[PDB]
């Protein structure tokens, strides 16, 4: 028959080969997660390469059947995930060497550590102590010391890696039939062969420029004011029309803002939403709190978890002598066995951790229905984006009362308000330009647009320019600070963090019109709508089936991306800025310098 | 009668290879199996009453596979394993079998086929194992388009429900 006849029979044994024998991995991964052991260790390594090596098998098998000559988008589509060539395009070596860049670069970060300038027995790793500092402490010098350590001691170790990195890199991109390494990674976002929901790998840069071109009102003034609360705490360190030194920013690159909470709360005298401590004082445990997510779920009409879930999960650390990694993971292990492993403790911030590690879940068993090979997010974007729609309703003030957790008599006034959107711009705002410049710089890096000699050069640049963020020490080419980033040394996409924030807007802004919601946008909770459940559960059901255009347009109304949910969140925290910001200046210049002096 | 013979067995057969027991004469009741929350399907497709006094078929297939013993039906064990007549019928019983069929570790005795130039006749059965080449071919694998027409269901107990291994009775009335 047609070779697309023949091509629908080898997924079908691939379908059942894999199902099984990614459940198997999962499982031994599963029993090490929970017991870390010798035996449990060997173990979920067999597993995995049993696996690895029969991804690898059927993809040179697949590489058989001529993508050129399907007329079936479903097959086209799973035939093309199979065959591709990856790392096996390259010689034996040259991949070889590749993964053995890859590897150090991964554990020199991880394994690096700092010691003290003036005490040498006092050396300190970045998990914990040394991201400690840079989140806790305002001593300015203390802070600069933690911010250079770092990109001296291990950016000038993966300086060199990096360099040869890009090369080989951009070699097997280029084998592959694409542009460069970068155009291999926006490779995710597209869909050809669908006329109208179709989505081009440079129509990404295009869109994601455009919807970051409207975010510069909301982000400037943002800026202008923790500018502005800045300076009161780095007396004379910070100009009030310059960008701010990177190394004060809260976090150790400055990706989230999150920490800079103490130092520019609007309204601090006005207390904190939370119930923790009126979880322990109804007695509430573990099984409380995932029954109650799962009454959430059940609330919008999507289906309760899985006697096997409950049967199979892991919601508290089991004490000691027998020791499990607490992440909190969401785990989707084949055969309608779903699961959660989460040291779950009495507290808010675990309550609503639960709720959006749940909606994982429920997204997984939404698309199992699926082939084997569509069952994920529509891109890359879309699971956490769904995580965190959970995340937001389940933390309103609203849905406390309603939850017997926040006492009923409780009134919001519009003060606290404001302390909490800036709490959330924080994170969510401070993030978007860090996370596009950083993208920008390694696309371009990737297209051959800037020279080695200049690598720290254009950097900086961008720094200085997008996210208004100014290097306290310069840096010359002996440093390497883009990729004293996990995501950046570990090979990791990074603009899926930018394209994941704006969708969880555009979900909820829908989910929220769709649950008829009065109010503000970001006083929304979406409990007790099945209207709002079967719209996400509308997009939910495809995986991958379909183009992440149609799964958008499935709960948005549209194919595309768009900011302006995302800014009508922040709408009364914008208008309230714009006031701080009066007599402040909004904008920055990039030439000031907190060293050249 | 022999009842306890047939749905009380410790040992049921795969869904391709499926067992058919000849009862005759002997005098049963029914009351055995009406009154009982063991089960999980009992759906029939003729009758239901008890007029005092026949086919027992056993085999044992995934959770999400008993929709498929019933007449019209969708595939795979109904298309190639076990298929049901669209008229003439009787009584289908199942039950999950988790506790016996699955080890933790993981339980491939039972098989089932997934592939076959052309669907089955009602009551037909195959117990053929020739691998399959989707062109008719004579086939020596693991060359590419070679495939074995029988797959290991993997019974673990871990899995959700409808992975779960349920053991099946078709009762057909003669
Ligand atoms: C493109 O490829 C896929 C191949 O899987 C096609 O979808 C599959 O094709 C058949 C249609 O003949 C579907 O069978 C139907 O199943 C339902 C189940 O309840 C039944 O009601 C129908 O009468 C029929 O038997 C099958 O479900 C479906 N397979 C999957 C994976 O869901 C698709 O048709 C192909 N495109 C075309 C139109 O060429
Ligand atoms: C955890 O560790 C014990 C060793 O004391 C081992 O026997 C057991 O198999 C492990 N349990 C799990 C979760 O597999
Ligand atoms: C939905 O929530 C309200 C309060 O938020 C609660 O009183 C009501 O009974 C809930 N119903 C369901 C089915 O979740
Ligand atoms: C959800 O789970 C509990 C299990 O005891 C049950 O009482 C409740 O009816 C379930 N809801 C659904 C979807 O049937
Ligand atoms: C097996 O047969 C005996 C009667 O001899 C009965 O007590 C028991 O309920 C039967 N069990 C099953 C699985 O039907
Ligand atoms: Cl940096
Ligand atoms: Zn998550």
């Amino acid at each position: 028959s047609t070779i697309e006849e023949q091509a629908k029979t080898f997924l079908d044994k691939f379908n059942h080969e894999a199902e099984d024998l990614f459940y198997q991995s999962s499982l031994a991964s599963w029993n090490y997660n929970t017991n870390i052991t010798e035996e449990n260790v060997q173990n979920m390594n067999n597993a995995g390469d049993k696996w690895s090596a029969f991804l690898k098998e059927q993809s040179t098998l697949a590489q058989m059947y001529p993508l050129q000559e399907i007329q079936n988008l479903t097959v086209k589509l799973q035939l093309q995930a199979l065959q591709q060539n990856g790392s096996s395009v390259l010689s034996e070596d040259k991949s070889k060497r590749l993964n053995t860049i890859l590897n150090t670069m991964s554990t020199i970060y991880s394994t690096g550590k700092v010691c003290n300038p003036d005490n040498p027995q006092e050396c300190l790793l970045l998990e914990p102590g040394l991201n400690e500092i840079m989140a806790n402490s305002l001593d300015y010098n203390e802070r600069l010391w933690a911010w250079e350590s770092w990109r001296s001691e291990v950016g000038k170790q993966l300086r060199p890696l990096y360099e040869e990195y890009v090369v080989l890199k951009n070699e097997m991109a280029r084998a592959n039939h694409y542009e460069d390494y970068g155009d291999y990674w926006r490779g995710d976002y597209e869909v050809n062969g669908v006329d109208g929901y179709d989505y081009s790998r440079g129509q990404l840069i295009e869109d994601v420029e455009h919807t970051f071109e409207e975010i510069k009102p909301l982000y400037e003034h943002l800026h202008a004011y923790v500018r502005a609360k800045l300076m009161n705490a780095y007396p004379s360190y910070i100009s009030p029309i310059g960008c701010l030194p990177a190394h004060l920013l809260g976090d150790m690159w400055g990706r989230f803002w999150t920490n800079l909470y103490s130092l520019t709360v609007p309204f601090g005298q006005k207390p904190n939403i939370d119930v923790t401590d009126a979880m322990v004082d109804q007695a509430w445990d573990a099984q409380r709190i995932f029954k109650e997510a799962e009454k959430f779920f059940v609330s919008v009409g999507l289906p309760n978890m899985t006697q096997g879930f409950w049967e199979n999960s892991m919601l508290t650390d089991p004490g000691n002598v027998q020791k499990a990694v607490c992440h909190p993971t969401a785990w989707d292990l084949g055969k309608g066995d779903f699961r959660i492993l989460m040291c779950t403790k009495v507290t808010m911030d675990d309550f609503l951790t639960a709720h959006h590690e749940m909606g994982h879940i429920q997204y997984d068993m939404a698309y199992a229905a699926q082939p084997f090979l569509l069952r994920n997010g529509a891109n890359e974007g879309f699971h956490e984006a769904v995580g965190e729609i959970m995340s937001l309703s389940a933390a309103t003030p609203k849905h406390l009362k309603s939850i017997g957790l926040l006492s009923p008599d409780f009134q919001e006034d519009n003060e606290t308000e404001i302390n909490f959107l800036l709490k959330q711009a924080l994170t969510i705002v401070g993030t978007l330009p860090f996370t596009y410049m950083l993208e920008k710089w390694r696309w371009m890096v990737f297209k051959g647009e800037i020279p080695k000699d200049q690598w720290m050069k254009k950097w900086w640049e961008m720094k200085r320019e997008i996210v208004g963020v100014v290097e306290p020490v310069p840096h010359d080419e002996t440093y390497c600070d883009p990729a004293s980033l996990f995501h950046v040394s570990n090979d990791y996409s990074f603009i899926r963090y930018y394209t994941r924030t704006l969708y969880q807007f555009q979900f909820q802004e829908a989910l929220c019109q769709a649950a008829k919601h009065e109010g503000p946008l970001h006083k929304c909770d979406i409990s007790n709508s099945t209207e709002a459940g079967q719209k996400l559960f509308n997009m939910l059901r495809l995986g991958k089936s379909e183009p992440w255009t149609l799964a958008l347009e499935n709960v948005v109304g549209a194919k595309n991306m768009n900011v302006r949910p995302l800014l009508n969140y922040f709408e009364p925290l914008f208008t309230w800025l714009k006031d701080q910001n009066k007599n402040s200046f909004v904008g920055w210049s990039t030439d000031w310098s907190p060293y050249a002096d | 009668c022999p009842f306890g013979e047939v749905f009380n067995a410790t040992k049921f057969p795969s869904v391709y290879a499926w067992e058919r027991k000849k009862i005759s004469n002997c005098v049963a009741d029914y009351s055995v199996l009406y009154n009982s929350t063991f089960f999980s399907t009992f759906k029939c497709y003729g009758v239901s009453a008890t007029k005092l006094n026949v086919y027992a078929d056993s085999f044992v297939v995934k959770g999400d596979d008993v929709r498929q013993i019933a007449p019209g039906q969708t595939g795979v064990i109904a298309d190639y394993n076990y298929k049901l007549p669209d008229d003439f019928m009787g009584c289908v019983l199942a039950w999950n079998t988790r506790n016996i069929d699955a080890t933790s570790t993981g339980n491939y005795n039972y098989k089932y086929r997934y592939l076959r130039h052309g669907k089955l006749r009602p009551f037909e059965r195959d117990i053929s194992n020739v691998p399959f080449s989707p062109d008719g071919k004579p086939c020596t694998p693991p060359a590419l388009n070679c495939y074995w027409p029988l797959n290991d269901y993997g019974f673990y107990t871990t899995t959700g429900i409808g992975y779960q291994p349920y053991r099946v009775v078709v009762l057909s009335f003669e």
